[PDB]
């Protein structure tokens, strides 16, 4: 019954029937160092988590595709079926659009989806139509409704292309199923609380201390190791995590205690893991499995509560604070709890602090977990980092 | 013309299948093909139907068609936006290379054959799709499409004395 109102985020899925075998598909789009969209597939998130953040797109304007055109030859709406959309990328912030270069060999007619920053041009706006006789031109968009985009330049359909390794959508002349998943819905996020989905860091009440990892000195099997930091660390690019909710709907609403979801180390792209034979370590998405990385924040230390909460549809009630919250963090699985470490022997005590982080039943009554959102600019910056040490890395592999 | 584009696009197997579809490439090898069952009879009624000419005449048709629901003589479409969309379509959806490579293919000229093959006028459909299409402006171009696809025509048709076989 809800209705799609702009300045909102919101996730394209799509479901795909190939060699006998359902899956369901999202649109997504690196933004910074390429421009055409790629799939990333939410379906089989149970050993391979999809990448939630380059999925969101928001909506900037509704108008007629005749208001369209009057602006091209020169405010909260509400979203009505055979309008024209103009989705910006959430994290990158340029707009989709059709392209006019063709990489698919086996579709010599059919034109490529990216990102351009740019507005100007009617390839950046898609016009929108229902896939039901029930549905008509003119009346207002539900959520989960079965939605179909076109390009309002090229007329083409936003076609699920299909390929060994071609794995694409394209701007062809058969039309496929988009269905749209809100994220957040516009309204009064409330400010000071946290949101899902968010890019924060947590710090302590008297040691100013943030959970982090070894910087890049080492090596990647030396910056797994998860330990406590102090100093020049609580504003750095490695101090950084991204809280990686299980549900594809809604994700980005209020967070509320004992829900599960996963933590991802934004330099690094990898998620915090438990192996009880080890502690806590981080690990790549070809294996992050849900009950292997999923942890919740409780607010006492008791264990009163952990199957209370099943799902919430919608943006939730607004609960956890981000200075006066202490948090308390427990695995799904065991049920272990954060305790800081004096690994460092006297030895080497007036060296480098660090305090390892063991997950442990009992703990210390000192931890004091408060949180603090990282600003978008930062956020950015860290995943771009990311990006670009992903691809310098592959580009000094393959020339080496 | 606009909306027989819609409708076109909205069912792309309207198309000959060597032209639309993943399979055949387009109208090059789709007449060469053509001129072999043409001069094949294995691939015909053993006045019988000419295979190859009935698809050479299916797509002259549908490259005339297409030429005649080209926008306009640029009267409109120097102004016009859903003019210079209709006329991207169809220069996406019919490559000119092709188009180039069809009308190079020199017809043979004839005691008198058969017309029941490579007409001459099959390349009028694709002459009328180039003029109201692409055009001309560029002096190589102009130059190359003469060199190749023109001259070798108007040879054959000035080396004529008595034997007036085709008008």
């Amino acid at each position: 019954i809800q209705f799609l109102r702009t300045d909102d985020e919101v996730v394209l899925q799509c479901t795909a029937t190939i060699h006998k075998e359902q899956q369901k598909l999202c649109l997504a789009a690196e933004g910074f160092g390429n421009r055409l969209c790629f799939l990333e597939s939410t379906s089989n998130s149970k050993n391979v988590p999809p990448d939630l953040s380059i999925c969101t797109f928001v909506l900037e304007q509704s108008l007629s595709v005749r208001a369209l055109q009057e602006m091209l030859a020169n405010g909260h709406r509400t979203l009505l079926y055979g309008h024209a959309i103009l989705l910006r990328h959430s994290y990158s912030g340029m707009y989709l659009c059709c392209l006019s270069t063709s990489r698919s060999s086996t579709d010599k007619l059919a034109f490529d989806v990216g990102l351009q920053e740019d507005t100007t041009g009617e390839a950046c706006w898609w016009t929108i139509h229902p896939a039901s006789k029930q549905r008509s031109e003119g009346e207002k968009v539900r959520v989960g409704d079965d939605l179909i985009l076109v390009s309002v330049s090229s007329e083409r359909y936003l076609h699920l292309s299909y390929g060994n390794s071609s794995w694409h959508v394209d701007a062809a002349f058969q039309q496929t199923l988009w269905s749209v998943a809100p994220i957040s819905s516009g309204s009064e996020a409330a400010q000071g609380y946290l949101i899902g989905g968010d890019v924060l860091r947590l710090l302590h009440g008297h040691m100013d201390e943030c959970l982090t990892v070894p910087s890049g000195e080492h090596g990647e099997e030396q910056r797994r190791t998860v330990h406590y930091e102090g100093g020049a660390v609580s504003v750095h690019a490695r101090s950084l995590w991204r809280l990686e909710t299980l549900r594809v709907a809604w994700s980005g609403s209020h967070i509320r205690w004992g829900q599960p979801f996963r933590l991802r180390h934004v330099t690094t792209g990898k998620y915090l893991s438990l192996m009880e034979d080890k502690n806590l370590l981080l690990m790549d998405k070809e294996k992050a499995d849900v009950k292997s990385t999923a942890f919740a924040f409780r607010s006492s230390k008791e264990k009163l509560d952990v199957g209370v909460r099943k799902e919430v549809d919608g943006m939730g009630t607004s609960e956890i604070k981000y200075g006066d919250s202490i948090c308390y963090i427990q695995h799904v699985d065991t049920g272990l709890w954060l305790t800081y470490q004096a690994v460092d022997v006297k030895s080497a005590r007036m060296g480098s602090i660090q305090r390892k982080a063991i997950m442990h039943h009992e703990g210390h009554m000192d931890d004091g977990l408060n949180l603090s959102r990282s600003q978008h600019e930062e956020s950015r910056t860290a995943r771009v980092i990311r990006s670009t040490v992903f691809l310098f890395n592959r580009f000094i592999r393959g020339l080496d | 013309a606009n909306v027989v584009v819609r409708l076109l696009i909205r069912r792309p197997e309207c198309f000959g299948p060597a032209l639309r579809g993943e399979g055949g490439n387009g109208l090059l090898a789709a007449m060469e093909e053509a001129i072999k069952i043409a001069e094949d009879p294995s691939r015909d009624g053993p006045d019988t139907i000419h295979m190859g000419n009935a698809i050479m005449t299916f797509y002259a048709a549908l490259i005339d068609l297409l030429g005649r629901c080209a926008p306009e003589m640029h009267l409109i479409h120097a102004g016009k936006g859903e003019a210079i969309r209709i006329r991207s379509i169809l220069r996406s959806l019919i490559p000119l290379g092709d188009l180039v490579g069809v009308i190079s293919i020199a017809f043979q000229m004839p005691e008198p054959d058969m017309s029941a093959g490579f007409c001459p006028d099959h390349k009028a459909a694709m002459v009328l799709f180039l003029d109201r299409v692409y055009g001309i402006e560029v002096q190589d171009f102009l130059l190359h499409l003469l060199e190749v696809g023109f001259l070798p025509d108007l040879r054959a048709a000035a080396s004529l004395d008595t034997a007036a076989l085709s008008x």
